[PDB]
RNA sequence: UCGAUGUCGGCUCGUCGCAUCCUGGGGCUGAAGAAGGUCCCAAGGGUUGGGCUGUUCGCCCAUUAAAGCGGCACGCGAGCU
RNA sequence: CGAAUGCCGGCAUGAGUAACGAUAAAGAGGGUGAGAAUCCCUCUCGCCGUAAGCCCAAGGGUUCCUACGCAAUGGUCGUCAGCGUAGGGUUAGGCGGGACCUAAGGUGAAGCCGAAAGGCGUAGCCGAAGGGCAGCCGGUUAAUAUUCCGGCCCUUCCCGCAGGUGCGAUGGGGGGACGCUCUAGGCUAGGGGGACCGGAGCCAUGGACGAGCCCGGCCAGAAGCGCAGGGUGGGAGGUAGGCAAAUCCGCCUCCCAACAAGCUCUGCGUGGUGGGGAAGCCCGUACGGGUGACAACCCCCCGAAGCCAGGGAGCCAAGAAAAGCCUCUAAGCACAACCUGCGGGAACCCGUACCGCAAACCGACACAGGUGGGCGGGUGCAAGAGCACUCAGGCGCGCGGGAGAACCCUCGCCAAGGAACUCUGCAAGUUGGCCCCGUAACUUCGGGAGAAGGGGUGCUCCCUGGGGUGAUGAGCCCCGGGGAGCCGCAGUGAACAGGCUCUGGCGACUGUUUACCAAAAACACAGCUCUCUGCGAACUCGUAAGAGGAGGUAUAGGGAGCGACGCUUGCCCGGUGCCGGAAGGUCAAGGGGAGGGGUGCAAGCCCCGAACCGAAGCCCCGGUGAACGGCGGCCGUAACUAUAACGGUCCUAAGGUAGCGAAAUUCCUUGUCGGGUAAGUUCCGACCUGCACGAAAAGCGUAACGACCGGAGCGCUGUCUCGGCGAGGGACCCGGUGAAAUUGAACUGGCCGUGAAGAUGCGGCCUACCCGUGGCAGGACGAAAAGACCCCGUGGAGCUUUACUGCAGC
RNA sequence: CGAGCUAGCCCUGGCCAGGGUGAAGCUGGGGUGAGACCCAGUGGAGGCCCGAACCGGUGGGGGAUGCAAACCCCUCGGAUG
RNA sequence: GUGGUUCGUGGAGCCAUGGGGGAAUCUGGGCGGACCACCGCCUAAGGCUAAGUACUCCGGGUGACCGAUAGCGCACCAGUA
RNA sequence: CGCGGGGUGGAGCAGCCUGGUAGCUCGUCGGGCUCAUAACCCGAAGGUCGUCGGUUCAAAUCCGGCCCCCGCAACCA
RNA sequence: CCGAGGGUAGGGCCCGUGACUGGGGCGAAGUCGUAACAAGGUAGCUGUACCGGAAGGUGCGGCUGGA
RNA sequence: GUGGGAGAGGGUGGUGGAAUUCCCGGAGUAGCGGUGAAAUGCGCAGAUACCGGGAGGAACGCCGAUGGCGAAGGCAGCCACCUGGUCCACCCGUGACGCUGAGGCGCGAAAGCGUGGGGAGCAAACCGGAUUAGAUACCCGGGUAGUCCACGCCCUAAACG
């Protein structure tokens, strides 16, 4: 059947990138809590130009 | 008159269409004046707060004139009367000798050719525009505005009309469409004349499709709902509602006056 | 037995009891004969197909030597429905 | 630490067991190699071919090509690979995206709002498979090519010269610019045929040296032509509108056109030139190379859904925007600038490999699943993207070899009977395409209809009628008619292709739904009615701003119910709701202070506090049922009995009307009559004693409709009497790889007892050498899920109301 | 933190072979005082019909440590809305 | 009308304040738990002010702290696979 | 089986809960009006309160047990 | 080829019969009430419409076969 | 043909006054309505009666007759338009062109039906209050369809002289 994951570069970037995550105080914790962590990635590599 | 079909399908056979024979040549609309881009979306910034808009034919809306004192004195010949997806009425296409185009909602009777023009002055005929004062007591009239310069709000439905009542010093008394006696100031404008396509509540949809073309989406039922959903909702096996009739959200549904009493409008107000 | 013993009926497959439906043997009969009645002995084999109903059971239809009654977790779902 | 269905790890059992992933299928010869069913090569065979073939897009991210490799990854093997190591490979002004444009939506200077965080927000900005915009055909690499190279052709910029003109904007106007169905004319793609042109070759096995077989007879292409077709009126006055201004546009008014005559604009033919160019044969490949070749490259026919394109006609549901572009003027500037021709120079950034219906994407897997767009040949069957075969092209699905038991799966056939099977004709059969006869009740006049029931269907010869393309003909292609005759069991000879009827229930109808057990009589639906809402509407969302409603205005919007249509929808306003009542009772803060209290020597300061004045709400007075709802009891009576039109009496707010009724409603119940049957708890018709119908939670009907549900009959059958045989994939045996839930340990029989009441394990007796293999399922209260029923816990949640108490809202 | 699955709406695009049935309206004839209306022929409508693609998911069988945490086979609904 | 304090409306002051009313400048004003008298204590409606106090990302010292299932999630290129 | 409501002149109903008094409508009987019947008018009659118990000074009335009558309930399996 | 007839399927008309139902006629002395004929005690009749145990009543228009 | 005449003959558009009902303002009180008699009902929440204003529908008093017009049904305030029939006079034109009329076709009171509008008064059904043995009637107080208009049906009558 058609499974939950439809890759698409766009909404991935536009949903979960760097600047999304920038826009709103939700989303600055979110990088915060992923440094403090230590995290490699602070948001998901989409890919691609 | 309403055009009628044969049974050759179900829902064919009580379908009807409307007449188009007052549509003049000119089917497709006028650029310049009118449209504008029509912007669709059954719901404010986020959320449905309509329930059961959408689908239907895309749109194009005409920007009529609403406020016909701009023109005051400037007559205009009638160049065309067209069909209006954004209103029950048609419209009319007219042109003005100062060289603009404008449209007028089309009252009943308006023949091509003729002439019309708004203002003080302005012979009582059907198309003229007049302030409510010098327009004879009796007469019917449509396109009322409410308060002067705030623009035509009464009676602009299909085959509708007030009739001009009687005054009182500053203000006319009007009966507008719903029966309402209403004390409208002297100084609005409302052009004489019903709206006219009067047959438009002769037309039987005549299937579910058609309704959906006008982009109205299935209505459901509170009996067909569930208690978190409806105060009909539930029980089992049908059930006559149990309560007074609601609507979803609680308040009756049969008789409870709505409109706020305290309203500064009340003075300027006579019937029901 | 509730950290589960699947629960009616049917179908398939049986097997057992006898307080026997038939067939065998028998006494009494209000047993002339034929046919019955009723009691005792006896389970070795047999104990039909259909209409109706989920039905068990029953009521019908047409037959029959007869169209027996019960148990086996109301036998039988790691066998089926 | 011995237990916690404990936690982590390790190793057993089941076990050499089940499996090895579509039943499209393999066989052989030769290579290579330490080692081949599995790798390369050749021959034969099979499968796909509206794909299982080609090309995009997304997604993936080196998987591309090559050399050397086989530990692991591959369900076996592997010398192989999408795997390991290394090296190489992706070339653009013209293809896509960006230095262009706007859509929804986002963002958002102005502004508005919000305890904070933030929420809104006309301008602008961002935002695209939509608008705009200039490259075609061939050749080369092991791997890129509309990117390199060849030929032919274009686009912007910048600077020159030469000729033109009042040039000139983010401002004005025009255009861009638009639906759905159906379509004409002319073309092109693509396809068929050819006695004609071009080709290596070939006469086999009885015949054929023949207008024989086989293979192929094209592509691109500027200007100029030619053919189709698309857009467009030209003057001159006047002007008050297009938010400044215009010569432009708009609106008047006169002339000439009304035609595509003329201007332009595309498409298609043709074109200077450029390129491609089979079968076969020969070569060595992992494949391509050569020859065929000076290759030929011509004539008919079919012909798009694509092109001309903004074509035409019809319809109602009435069908983006902005830039580019044309034009008009404004400031400015007119030695500027802009337009046309020609030259020279300038022309950036990112993508480009490979996969791409799949072993490279989404599903933990080389997973029978899911994945948008374009090309998708031929023949026949009425047509087609259907079906059978088959070009090109791609595959035989990464375990095999035997065997020929039970049983399972999928399939084929069956004497006689034919629904006797069963909850049920569930399943399976019958029927099946096309042409022609022919069709009932009923009906809303459309239908019911494919009703039903029939007949025809191949091939050959003779005669003959219409078109189409050609010229008014031959051909080539489409549709017809008539007449003889031939063969077989059978002519849509294969494949694809309705079983029919009668009668009930429900729902009018097409639709919709519980993604993953319910597709329905449930939802929806046109339509009917009630009710709210005069517009800063009602209502919804939001603390707000704001927004939807709606750039709508009572023929409109919201809410509720009923639910096509026909005939209709009775009585009750006592209780509850809602509606209406400037009277009265009650009624909070507040006003008011008669009167009283506490302290002070006092002036004072501080407390309570009755009259009376005080809203809404409640009370009370009315209305209102397509508002919530409700719509009786007991006795008696007629000249046979029986029954009761008729009467009495009690109570109610009133005491269910019409229509229907053993019902999707009937307990007693398989009611009782009638019908179908040999036989009928079901079904149909009636009766009415309606436990417990009944009128918009509508009542009673209705043609048509339905993967709904019931009853019947015909036809047909392996459903059954009642089985039998055959087929293939498994099952079985051999080689290779090799799981699982489960498991206190086990040296694990029967009976009658007994035991926590159902014993392999206890007693007594009976039976029984040790160990496997294929099978069957009675048992191990077999496995699986800390029972989902039941109860319990002063456990939890969703729902409800005239439960309590609050809050929003009013 | 999620609408890259699913539900609705918004904006912009795409798709739907081939066959049937034959409404309106046109045109001619008929009819009438003029009409209605009736015959043809033309026309090409429709939540119209058969049937692929496509969208489904009706009944039965298989599957059930599956090819698959919803699949496969035969059958079946819709297919210009 | 509320919050703060031990103070939950209590005899409920004090301290803050959303709403309404609304003064005075030393013979002015607040407080000492309703209030009043007395006796006293303070000087609101402007602001700043080290130190003593909190913590431990980081450096160091020490342990009747651990010793690879322990000790931090990580002794090992771990917030990695 | 369980529950709660009821039996009162000839008929249908009041009378009880706060025990002492059985009332209404019809019907029945006598008398009138009418030619006659009904209607109407004036008089009058009629009840072991289902039965067995006791409670009290006194029971239709209050409390127990049987007797018919009506109504409801009988769910989860 | 035709062709008696037989067979299959579907229609038309007619006759018989059917639980049950509808109204009708007829049958000396059963019930209810009084609609009509006198002005019938509400003038009657009437087409229609609704209602009622029943005759009937009422609405609307009409008639004189009444005043 | 020519020239005249009377008429509620038909259709459309417009208009006038009286009256009833409801609403508003004033003034005004204790009863009004109704009947054989009553009651229901309305009224101190201010009814009835009286004056002022406004709204809306329907029917047109006097003239009016025992009258006129039409084929009947039927037609009545007033005005204008459109329009049918018809009588008289003159004897001017045609020249037998006539009468009737199965069928057909049109028209056709009232009630009724569909769709929409309208709704003052009246009023089937219905609810009450009296009458009666009873009253599903007659009287009384309410009251909905309908009565009014447009368009489409229906086709009946004591459609009677
Ligand atoms: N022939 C009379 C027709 O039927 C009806 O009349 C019938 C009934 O009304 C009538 O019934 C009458 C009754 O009215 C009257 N008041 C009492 C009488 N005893 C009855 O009588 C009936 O029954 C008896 C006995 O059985 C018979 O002998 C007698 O013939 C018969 N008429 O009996 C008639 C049938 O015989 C219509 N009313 C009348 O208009 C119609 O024309
Ligand atoms: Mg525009
Ligand atoms: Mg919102
Ligand atoms: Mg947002
Ligand atoms: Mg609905
Ligand atoms: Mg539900
Ligand atoms: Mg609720
Ligand atoms: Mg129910
Ligand atoms: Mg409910
Ligand atoms: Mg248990
Ligand atoms: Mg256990
Ligand atoms: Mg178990
Ligand atoms: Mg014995
Ligand atoms: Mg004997
Ligand atoms: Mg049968
Ligand atoms: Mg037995
Ligand atoms: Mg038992
Ligand atoms: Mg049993
Ligand atoms: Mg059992
Ligand atoms: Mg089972
Ligand atoms: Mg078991
Ligand atoms: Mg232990
Ligand atoms: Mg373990
Ligand atoms: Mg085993
Ligand atoms: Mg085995
Ligand atoms: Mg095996
Ligand atoms: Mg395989
Ligand atoms: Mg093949
Ligand atoms: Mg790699
Ligand atoms: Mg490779
Ligand atoms: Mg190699
Ligand atoms: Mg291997
Ligand atoms: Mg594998
Ligand atoms: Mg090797
Ligand atoms: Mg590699
Ligand atoms: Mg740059
Ligand atoms: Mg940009
Ligand atoms: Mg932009
Ligand atoms: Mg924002
Ligand atoms: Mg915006
Ligand atoms: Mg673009
Ligand atoms: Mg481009
Ligand atoms: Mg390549
Ligand atoms: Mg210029
Ligand atoms: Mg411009
Ligand atoms: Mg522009
Ligand atoms: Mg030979
Ligand atoms: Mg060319
Ligand atoms: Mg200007
Ligand atoms: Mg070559
Ligand atoms: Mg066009
Ligand atoms: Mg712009
Ligand atoms: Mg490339
Ligand atoms: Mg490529
Ligand atoms: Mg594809
Ligand atoms: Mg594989
Ligand atoms: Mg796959
Ligand atoms: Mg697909
Ligand atoms: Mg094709
Ligand atoms: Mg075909
Ligand atoms: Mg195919
Ligand atoms: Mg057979
Ligand atoms: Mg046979
Ligand atoms: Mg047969
Ligand atoms: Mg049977
Ligand atoms: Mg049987
Ligand atoms: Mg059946
Ligand atoms: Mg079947
Ligand atoms: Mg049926
Ligand atoms: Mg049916
Ligand atoms: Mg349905
Ligand atoms: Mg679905
Ligand atoms: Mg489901
Ligand atoms: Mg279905
Ligand atoms: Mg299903
Ligand atoms: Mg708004
Ligand atoms: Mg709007
Ligand atoms: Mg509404
Ligand atoms: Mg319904
Ligand atoms: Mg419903
Ligand atoms: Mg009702
Ligand atoms: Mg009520
Ligand atoms: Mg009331
Ligand atoms: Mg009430
Ligand atoms: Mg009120
Ligand atoms: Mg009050
Ligand atoms: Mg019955
Ligand atoms: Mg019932
Ligand atoms: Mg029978
Ligand atoms: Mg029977
Ligand atoms: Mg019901
Ligand atoms: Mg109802
Ligand atoms: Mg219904
Ligand atoms: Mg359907
Ligand atoms: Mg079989
Ligand atoms: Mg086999
Ligand atoms: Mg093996
Ligand atoms: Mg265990
Ligand atoms: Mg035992
Ligand atoms: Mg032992
Ligand atoms: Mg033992
Ligand atoms: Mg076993
Ligand atoms: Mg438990
Ligand atoms: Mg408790
Ligand atoms: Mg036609
Ligand atoms: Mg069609
Ligand atoms: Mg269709
Ligand atoms: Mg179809
Ligand atoms: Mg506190
Ligand atoms: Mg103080
Ligand atoms: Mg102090
Ligand atoms: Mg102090
Ligand atoms: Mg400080
Ligand atoms: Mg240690
Ligand atoms: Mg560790
Ligand atoms: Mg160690
Ligand atoms: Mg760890
Ligand atoms: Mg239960
Ligand atoms: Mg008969
Ligand atoms: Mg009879
Ligand atoms: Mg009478
Ligand atoms: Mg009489
Ligand atoms: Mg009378
Ligand atoms: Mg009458
Ligand atoms: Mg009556
Ligand atoms: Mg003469
Ligand atoms: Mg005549
Ligand atoms: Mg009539
Ligand atoms: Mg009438
Ligand atoms: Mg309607
Ligand atoms: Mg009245
Ligand atoms: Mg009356
Ligand atoms: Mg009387
Ligand atoms: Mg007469």
């Amino acid at each position: 059947m058609k499974r939950t994951w439809q890759p698409n570069r766009r909404k991935r970037a536009k949903t979960h990138g760097f600047r999304a995550r920038m826009r709103t105080p939700g989303g600055r914790k979110v990088l915060k809590r992923r440094r403090q962590k230590g995290r490699w990635r602070l948001t998901p590599a989409v890919r691609k130009r | 008159a309403v055009k009628k079909f044969k049974p050759y399908t179900p829902s064919r056979r009580f379908m009807t269409v409307a007449d188009f024979s007052e549509i003049t040549k000119t089917e497709p609309e006028k650029s310049l004046v009118k449209p504008l881009k029509k912007t669709g979306g059954r719901n404010n910034q986020g959320r449905i707060t309509v329930r059961f808009r959408g689908g239907g034919h895309k749109r194009l809306y005409r920007i009529i004139d609403f406020k016909r004192w701009d023109k005051v004195g400037i007559p205009a010949k009638v160049a065309a009367i067209e069909y209006d997806p954004n209103r029950s009425a048609r419209i009319a296409l007219l042109h003005y000798v100062d060289g603009e185009k404008r449209y007028i909602i089309a009252p009943d009777g308006l023949q091509v050719g003729q002439q019309v023009v708004a203002g003080p002055d302005a012979p009582i005929q059907v198309g003229n525009a007049l302030p409510l004062r010098f327009i004879p007591v009796g007469t019917v009239v449509h396109a009322v505005e409410l308060e002067p310069k705030k623009g035509a709000k009464l009676a602009r439905a299909a085959g509708t009309s007030a009739q001009i009542q009687g005054r009182e010093g500053d203000y006319v008394i009007l009966r507008l469409p719903s029966g309402e006696l209403r004390k409208v100031h002297g100084e609005c404008y409302a052009t004489v004349g019903a709206v006219g396509n009067a047959d438009h509540k002769n037309i039987v949809l005549g299937k579910a499709g058609r309704s959906r073309w006008l982009g109205r989406r299935p209505h459901v039922r509170g009996a067909a709902m569930n208690p978190v959903d409806h105060p009909h909702g539930g029980g089992e096996g049908r059930a006559p509602r149990g309560r007074p009739p609601a609507s979803p959200w609680g308040w009756q549904t049969k008789g409870l006056k709505t409109r706020k009493r305290r309203k500064p409008s009340s003075r300027f107000i006579i019937a029901r």
